């Protein structure tokens, strides 16, 4: 969502891939509107086999913040969502190559556009909102245990990550 | 340089931020919940609690538990999850370089804010620390500095009089009746209409139906018999899976409990003679500017018609000389915590806290002397 | 009171300050019946970050007299004062940000001029209810010690003070 957007393009690895894959999600939710560069189905299956490409990187570099994370207790609230990371890019893998045999053996015909490329999106906003838990949960695990050792030698600083502090509640209402 | 946190942990919601601001950064409940279903599909799992926002938009698969009742902090590894969540995953601070002003209740328990002090100082590591009471912050956030505070929460209502900066403390009373025991009467008011709220999740529904449709009636004998004579008080809600349902006299009802508390069973005065008996306790000279300095606080004292309810049944009691005003601000429910941020951002201030290197030469009862 | 109105507005530093304030109070006063410049909130919160502003300089002057003083017996009638102002201006800077936000998301309906300003005229009674007393006990250690070394730097004569002899008190009735 808009959380993505509220940060910036200077950030370290992790949030320059996570900025990377809201770019290419906000290319397929608007398709249910038909106000972007994906034309037909057809290019919706390509971009889902992006995303799950890029999804997959991601699940590298959680893994390496949650070897040098030397407490236990820590890296249960970002496990939790590298399996997630793990599924939802294994559906993109195989519900691409579903569809895509689906349109050359049926043709353009079968598949409609919006609301039978919906299970491609369905499956990559799902990934999108199990992949900004992943960046905010190390986020955590990075600069909690900043001092400890290991987690130094990643180089991520606290002030690599380019999240900044929430904006006022409104008072009344 | 180095700007204080102003964590006011409440029983039902958590208002967290920055002392010198003006509203908070953070606010979301005060729930823990925990999946209570079956996980079919791997990776679906693996993170067994859900703290804050996101326990309520996966309510439905999950049990809420509240670590706060009664202004008493009964779950101690619940509650620490909810200063993990308000800290590193909500406001995006490290809590090593910020001192943190907490805030209780008054006539808690004395292993209460002992505890407090022993989890931010091992834990959190904060290297400062200020536990404060409620109804003296809902003053500084006033304008005032005398005046007598009815606050009105989640867990307790406390009256607590102060004339110029004086506290009494032999006329501070406390109701454990409080906006959560108004939840648990609609839920029992409502099933004679056939309406049957049942679960955990599902009492977090009956209590976004209290903040929208209930209102205080200013005389609830002759409202009890217009509300049957006619259909003009009914009002529909509709319910997160489509359904409708209407609510008739169960409006003014569920209100009304605190000013005539036996409707629970509870042998409790109201608020309206529980801030009177307040008063007239305190010293003779001082009454006529408690009864001119009113002020209401917290969340439950936002109801639709609890000011013009109040003026008239203080002036019922008090004599017939004295001027009755009650003050209402519009933003009431976040008054404990601006007055945090302004005692927190304080010039004077800055020699009260409890400092690490104090917490060392005492023990965890070193925040009974200094608070 | 009318004790500011019998001080003179040729005196030193202190007495030209606080009379400022009482000109400002005194628009805030007659705007609880509306008689005064002030027509709305949205005047009132203005003028109350001004004598937030010009009370927070006599919090300075006060306390060059403060440690001139050669004793910590004389200084415990100032320093006392000197607290209560510390205070009332650290209201009168929040409590007029929250009203005026307030007054920008519920609209200008929410504020209802009397009855709502009133939480920024109390606490602007009560700062100058505390910074008379802040004259009057600078006064005594401005004269009591005027031939101490130290606080004839400050060229603060008796004169200056233009506070004149009270009346009068009725014999009868
Ligand atoms: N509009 C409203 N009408 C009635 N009750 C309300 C309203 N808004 C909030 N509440 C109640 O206020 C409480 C939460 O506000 P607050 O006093 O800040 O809680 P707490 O003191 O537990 O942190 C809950 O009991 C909630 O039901
Ligand atoms: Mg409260």
């Amino acid at each position: 969502d808009a959380e993505v957007s509220k940060w910036d393009d200077s950030g370290n690895d992790i949030i320059v891939l996570a900025k990377q894959m809201c770019m290419i999600m906000m290319e397929m939710t608007d398709f249910t509107r038909g106000k972007g560069p994906l034309k037909n189905t057809s290019d919706v299956i390509s971009a889902a086999k992006k995303i799950a490409e890029a999804g997959s990187r991601m699940d590298k570099l959680g893994r390496t913040i949650a070897d040098h994370c030397p407490d236990s207790a820590c890296k249960q609230d970002l496990l939790a969502y590298l399996q997630r990371i793990a599924l939802y890019c294994h559906q993109l893998n195989i519900c691409s190559k579903v569809k895509a045999e689906v349109q050359n053996l049926g043709g353009e015909l079968v598949v409609s556009g919006v609301d039978s490329a919906m299970s491609l999106i369905q499956a990559a906003k799902n990934l999108m909102n199990a992949v900004v838990q992943t960046v905010k949960a190390s986020y955590v695990a990075s600069t909690k245990y900043q001092k400890s050792q290991g987690m130094a030698s990643l180089n991520l600083p606290a002030v690599s990550w380019k999240m900044k502090a929430p904006e006022k509640k409104p008072l009344v209402k | 340089e180095t700007t204080a946190l102003v964590c006011d942990n409440g029983s039902g919601l958590v208002k967290a931020g920055f002392a010198g601001d003006d509203a908070p950064r953070a606010v979301f409940p005060s729930i823990v919940g925990r999946p209570r279903h079956q996980g079919v599909m791997v990776g679906m799992g693996q993170k067994d609690s859900y703290v804050g926002d996101e326990a309520q938009s996966k309510r439905g698969i999950l049990t809420l538990k509240y670590p706060i009742e009664h202004g008493i902090i009964t779950n101690w590894d619940d509650m620490e999850k909810i200063w993990h969540h308000t800290f590193y995953n909500e406001l995006r601070v490290a809590p090593e370089e910020h001192p943190t002003l907490l805030t209780e209740a008054p006539l808690n328990p004395k292993a209460n804010r002992e505890k407090m002090t022993q989890i931010m100082f091992e834990t959190f590591n904060v290297p400062a620390m200020y536990v404060a009471i409620q109804a003296v912050l809902s003053l500084y956030a006033s304008g005032r500095t005398t005046g007598i505070v009815l606050d009105s929460g989640d867990g307790v209502t406390h009256n607590v009089p102060i004339y110029e900066g004086y506290a009494l403390p032999h006329a501070i009373m406390r109701l454990d009746l409080a906006g959560r025991d108004l939840t648990d009467y609609l839920m029992k008011i409502l099933t004679e209409r056939g309406y049957s709220f049942v679960t955990t999740a599902e009492r977090e529904i009956v209590r976004d139906i209290k903040e929208k449709l209930c209102y205080v009636a200013l005389d609830f004998e002759n409202e009890m018999a217009t509300a049957a004579s006619s259909s003009s008080l009914e009002k529909s809600y509709e319910l997160p899976d489509g359904q409708v349902i209407t609510i008739g006299n169960e409006r003014f009802r569920c209100p009304e409990t605190l000013f005539q508390p036996s409707f629970i069973g509870m042998e409790s005065a109201g608020i309206h003679e529980t801030t009177y008996n307040s008063i007239m306790k305190c010293d003779i000279d001082i009454r006529k500017d408690l009864y001119a300095n009113n002020v209401m606080s917290g969340g439950t004292t936002m109801y639709p018609g609890i000011a013009d309810r109040m003026q008239k049944e203080i002036t019922a009691l008090a004599p017939s000389t004295m001027k009755i005003k009650i003050i209402a601000p519009p933003e009431r429910k976040y008054s404990v915590w601006i007055g945090g941020s302004i005692l927190a951002s304080l010039s004077t201030f800055q020699q009260m806290w409890i400092t690490k290197q104090e917490y060392d030469e005492a023990g965890p009862s070193i925040v009974h002397r200094k608070c």
